[PDB]
RNA sequence: GAAACUGCGAAUGGCUCAUUAAAUCAGUUAUCGUUUAUUUGAUAGUUCCUUUACUACAUGGUAUAACUGUGGUAAUUCUAGAGCUAAUACAUGCUAAUCUCGACCCUUUGGAAGAGAUGUAUUUAUUAGAAAUGUCUUCGGACUCUUUGAUGAUUCAUAAUAACUUUUCGAAUCGCAUGGCCUUGUGCUGGCGAUGGUUCAUUCAAAUUUCUGCCCUAUCAACUUUCGAUGGUAGGAUAGUGGCCUACCAUGGUUUCAACGGGUAACGGGGAAUAAGGGUUCGAUUCCGGAGAGGGAGCCUGAGAAACGGCUACCA
């Protein structure tokens, strides 16, 4: 039987 | 005081070993329990683990099995007649395994008449020496239990070649 | 010593755990359990150093006592519980199921499985004997005593156990041509098929195993675990299929 | 057989005088394994020996060794001599060494000083004896 | 009385010819106290290994006692049992006496009698008042409760059934051990009327599987000439009931074999009375009628031999003179063909 | 103190014992049927 | 929620290398030679059995601390008398079942008149443990027979019979919650957990143990054996094998292949240094194993100690 298939991203903010 | 370790003894070649370590609890020993005929006195012993041992200081009663008919009856112990290891145990009437003792003939006898209706005939035939013992009123028995460990004096009755040899020794 | 030890130095811990030598002075000591110390992965190591869900011992304790971790279909709260080979670990909150199988390197690998696969496990029949009341029973490699076994089930065979109820669904005999997995020695983690069981009276039996690449190697019988017939394993295998 | 104070018997082997089915006393024996043939003299013998590999309460497990008999002067046990060559790397040369092993022998075997005996390990019979003679040649 | 020292004390104090044993003069005064004390221990419920051993110990000292004292112990068991009204009247059970309590008391009594019989066996002292008539009364009420009681009282019905099973077993035991020695003519009519008579109607369909206490009872009478008058009652009702078991299609070999052995004894045991002649005529014709169907059921060589042994018994006594007896004896014989010297002699 | 909770616990213990006995009997019967099927 | 009882731990960890020369230790074996708290998985309806004259809708002080109060001693983690009160402490003790066949009806989802059978734990003895190539049939199927397992090997596992026991066990424990049946009763039944308990297995361990391997010394050549040295039998002891000890027996056991004795600024090893290679030296010291807690001797507790941040004696 086959194994289970494989399966939050970076976010950016600039201030000042 | 009693210890069993092989260390204090001499080596096979005759060399003497030096004291490797102090005495350990797990190689201990305890005093002998010289069971004797007398009112039942047994005291427990706390041994290694949660287990426990019984010390037969005194017993009169033991369970003796008539093998040739396959029965077992409780019977009073009359006295020690012969022991193969050390004869002072016979003199002091000390009960241990392989001791040769005398037991009452009563329950075995009554069972005999009850089952066989005789004081069919072919089955009732029994070895002559044991019939002589029945007539005497006491039977020779060999202790198969260890009174120093289990607190029992169970044993079995002597028969055949066993019986003949022990009578000859007696 | 005078009694059982309760500490484990990091240098003395099993190598396959991958514990940093400089991180501390002591390593998790696996508590008593189904698997032996050296062949087990305590849950703390699995949750922290492998899955990286927890950052130190204390969040691991928090996770465990939250009852989010299930081993063998049962909730466990001991941080040092000795999970071992072919043990199913379920994290329901994450919807993740793992089966503990060594990689070709010999190290317990994070192998994700489906729920249907997680429903059953495999156990090598270590003993078969009659118990009290004349009831036959089998002892598997994980210490499971299963009563009323199929009388054909013999030592060195493997039994498929349902996790929910713990009965034997099916079994595989130990015969030539079956598919086996190495659970010890330098060949640890390799997969192959039997060629011969070489037998020595009063001595350790030896088994010759041929892999898919036709390479042949010899291993002691204690290190062999049947997992199926050739080309049809009863469990999902890790990446690489136990090659090299 | 009955040369001592106590009675010698195979433990728990019972002879019922009533049935008297056979003249010969009932005798219990076992095969030691490892392809070691139980000698017939043990099968129809009359000796009693608790340390006998075929008739006693002793099992053969562990190492199996071979040796040359060097002494047979005691009762039911012998001393064998095992010789070997030990390698010295500095001089790249062998050195003769030997060791004496005391091994129990059942009376079913007749052993003289000089024959080759194959022996099997068993539980500690005595202070120095840990083997039991299993084959003579 | 002390529990810890109870066992040692019995072996010391009560052993016959014991040094500490009661002196002959002092038995009369001490003994009632001993019996009451031992009676008290005998009611200990056997719910543990120790308790079972204690119940065995109390029964096992009975042989030590003299026979009058043994009879006293058996009396004490039966004193509670109120039976004199039953035998005083025409063997009718009172409705008031029929209660779970009274059944419970008799179940204890029979158990003690069963235990005593196993120990003493042939030496068991049998008396009408002490044991036999309480025993018969117990089997009487077991019959009384079972028929009268409704299905609702399942517990009482089960309890009564156990008393019936033990009582019938208790009878079959006492017949075996002391049947020959004791003279039963006085109580003979009572035993049949109260025990055998009620169950005769269904004795046939009842005992097909294996011998039962009531069936073992009938066989013993068949074997013993003195007790044949049991077989004579009610136009040989018990004799027919035995063959009705044999005549049934589904009687098993375990039940077949004993009865033919019993029937053979009757043929080989002449008795000087008219009833005997009608019996043997009844015994032979019934056993002769169904014999071929029995042989096919027989699966043991010994069972075959005893069948032949009955046939040769028929020929010796001269029943083969009768044409019906002869022609059918052949029919059974050819079934055997379809030991050998026994067959040839018969031919 | 005799309270409803103690009665609950006693009853639950008895129920558990009988349930275990029934389960064991069923298991033994199933094993017997398997053996009968093979023989 | 102080204090105290109860349960668990304190037998791990840390330190040091005094003693120790087939001893420890390294590698490699065995437990069919034995104990094993804890973890994990299994595992226990025995219906009945006279005084039912009956607690199981749940038994006692056969009992005390903490606490109240009266006191001793110069002094200590010293404690005396009196009064109290609890348990998962201590000591006791119960409550209409299941399974074989099954006549007779009925021909199945069958009913059952009745004949029968009934735990563990300890000790001993005994016992078991090894031409149906046909007939019919609906064409399926039915008819008769089988009936322990493992190891190389066992007196193994297991089962059975007869007794036995100052003799055990078989829940008199606790949290959360209030569902389901009704004949409406504080009636019956009922969930999720904790802690206990017999036996087996597993795990952590422990004890012995098979074989090979240690520096200097022969100006140490014979040693061991009277007071066990080698082996046999029986017993005692132990968790258990075993001269481990006891009683009786024999005279054995090692050695120029160096026994025995002496020295060792001798804990052993993984290792470190040097060297082209062979070799030589070091290794208390981060890891494993062994021993010790100023020096001897002996012990309670507990699964586990001959413990010393536990106890008792002797020496300094
Ligand atoms: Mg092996
Ligand atoms: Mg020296
Ligand atoms: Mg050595
Ligand atoms: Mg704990
Ligand atoms: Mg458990
Ligand atoms: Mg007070
Ligand atoms: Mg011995
Ligand atoms: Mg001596
Ligand atoms: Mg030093
Ligand atoms: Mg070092
Ligand atoms: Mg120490
Ligand atoms: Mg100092
Ligand atoms: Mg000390
Ligand atoms: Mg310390």
């Amino acid at each position: 039987p086959r194994a289970a298939k494989k399966r939050a991203k970076g976010k950016n903010l600039s201030f000042k | 005081g009693i210890s069993r370790d092989s260390r204090h003894k001499r080596s096979a070649t005759g060399a003497k070993r030096a004291q490797f370590r102090k005495k350990r609890k797990f190689e201990l020993g305890r005093q002998p329990a010289n069971t004797k005929i007398g009112a039942k006195r047994i005291h427990s012993v706390r041994t290694r683990g949660g287990n426990k041992k019984y010390r037969a200081l005194r017993i009169e009663t033991g369970n003796f099995s008539w093998a040739s008919e396959g029965i077992s009856k409780k019977t009073r112990i009359a006295g020690v007649v012969y022991h193969p290891s050390n004869n002072e145990l016979v003199r002091t009437n000390t009960l241990t395994k392989a001791a040769i003792v005398q037991i009452d003939a009563t329950p075995f006898r009554q069972w005999f008449e009850a089952h066989y209706g005789q004081t069919r005939a072919a089955s009732a035939k029994i070895e002559s020496s044991v019939e002589s013992q029945f007539s005497a009123g006491r039977l020779y028995a060999c202790i198969s239990s260890r009174p120093g460990q289990s607190g029992r004096c169970d044993g079995y009755i002597l028969e055949g070649e066993e019986l003949a040899f022990y009578l000859r020794r007696l | 010593a005078r009694g059982p030890k309760k500490h484990l130095k990091r240098l003395a811990a099993p190598h396959h755990w991958l514990l940093d030598k400089l991180s501390g002075c002591y390593a998790p000591r696996p508590s008593a359990g189904p698997h032996k110390l050296r062949e087990s992965l305590p849950l703390i190591v699995f949750l922290r150093n492998r899955l990286k869900y927890a950052l130190n011992g204390r969040e691991v304790k928090a996770i465990l006592m939250q009852r989010h971790v299930k081993v063998d279909g049962k909730v466990r709260t001991d941080t040092t519980y000795p999970a071992g080979f072919m043990d199913v670990i379920t994290l329901d909150a994450t919807n993740e199921n793992f089966r503990l199988v060594y990689d070709v390197k010999g190290r317990f690998a994070v192998h994700r499985i489906t729920d249907e696969e997680a429903s059953y496990k495999l156990g090598k029949v270590k003993k078969v004997q009659l118990g009290k009341k004349g009831v036959p029973y089998v002892v598997t490699h994980d210490g499971r005593t299963i009563r009323y076994p199929d009388p054909n089930i013999k030592v060195n065979d493997t039994v498929k156990i349902d996790l929910a109820s713990g009965k034997i669904t099916d079994f595989i005999k130990f015969d030539a041509g079956k598919l086996v997995y190495v659970t010890g020695g330098r060949n640890l983690g390799r997969i192959g098929t039997i060629v011969h069981k070489e037998r020595h009276d009063g001595g350790f039996d030896l088994v010759h195993i041929k892999d898919s690449l036709d390479n042949t190697f010899v291993t002691r019988l204690n290190n062999v675990f049947v997992i199926g017939e050739q080309g049809k394993p009863y469990i999902s295998l890790p990446k690489g299929k136990g090659i090299k | 057989v009955q040369s001592e104070r106590a009675f010698q018997k195979q433990p728990h082997i019972f002879n019922n005088p009533k049935v008297k089915t056979s003249k010969r006393t009932k005798r219990w024996y076992k095969n030691a394994g490892l392809g070691f043939k139980t000698p017939k003299t043990a099968i129809e013998g009359s000796y009693i020996d608790k340390k006998c590999p075929f008739t006693g309460l002793v099992s053969i497990r562990g190492k199996i060794l071979t040796g040359t008999v060097v002494s047979t002067k005691m009762h039911r046990t012998i001393v064998i001599r095992r010789a070997y060559l030990h390698y010295i790397p500095k001089y790249n040369r062998y050195e003769k060494r030997h060791k004496n092993v005391p091994v129990h022998v059942s009376p079913a075997f007749r052993v003289q000083v000089g024959d080759i005996v194959t022996v099997g390990q068993c539980r500690p019979i005595s202070k120095t004896v840990r083997f039991n003679v299993v084959k003579v040649s | 009385l002390d529990d810890t020292l109870f066992k040692d004390e019995i072996t010391t104090f009560l052993t016959e010819n014991g040094s500490q044993s009661i002196k002959a003069e002092d038995e009369k005064v001490v003994m009632p106290y001993v019996l009451r004390i031992f009676f008290g221990r005998a009611q200990v419920p056997p719910t543990s290994g120790q308790k079972r051993s204690r119940k065995i110990a109390v029964i096992s000292v009975l042989p030590n006692f003299k026979k009058p004292y043994i009879n006293d112990f058996l009396s004490l068991a039966s004193e509670r049992l109120d039976y004199n009204y039953f035998f005083g009247n025409s063997h009718q059970i009172n409705s008031s006496k029929a209660t779970l309590k009274t059944i419970r008391r008799m179940t204890g009594f029979v158990n003690i009698v069963n235990s005593t019989l196993s120990v003493l066996r042939t030496n068991f002292p049998l008396h009408t008042n002490s044991v036999l008539q309480p025993l018969i009364y117990s089997i009487a009420m077991a019959y009384y409760v079972l028929d009268t009681e409704s299905t609702e009282e399942v517990h009482l019905r089960k309890m009564a059934s156990n008393l019936r099973q033990q009582g019938l077993k208790c009878l079959s035991s006492v017949f075996e051990f002391v049947g020959n020695t004791f003279d039963w003519s006085t109580s003979m009519e009572d035993i049949y009327a109260v025990v055998v008579k009620p169950r005769i109607s269904h004795f046939s369909d009842e005992n097909l599987q294996q011998p039962s206490s009531l069936l073992r009872l009938f066989l013993y009478w068949a074997h013993n000439p003195s007790l044949y008058q049991f077989l004579y009652y009610d136009e040989f009702a018990t004799a027919t009931a035995l063959m009705d078991t044999i005549s049934n299609q589904h009687v098993k070999e375990a039940v077949i074999g004993p009865i033919i052995e019993a029937a053979d004894s009757i043929i080989r045991n002449p008795v000087n009375d008219d009833h005997y002649v009608d019996l043997v005529t009844l015994i032979c014709t019934s056993c002769l009628k169904i014999l071929p169907s029995l042989y096919v059921k027989l699966s043991d060589s010994n069972s075959i031999s005893t069948f032949l042994n009955l046939l040769v018994s028929i020929t010796e006594m001269g029943f083969i003179q009768d044409d019906h007896v002869r022609s059918r004896l052949i029919s059974s014989l050819i079934s055997i063909l379809k030991d050998t010297q026994k067959i040839l002699k018969i031919l | 103190l005799v309270t409803p909770q103690r009665l609950q616990r006693k009853r639950h213990q008895r129920a558990l014992k009988v349930r275990n006995a029934q389960a064991q009997r069923e298991a033994a019967a199933e094993y017997a049927q398997l053996l009968a099927k093979r023989l």
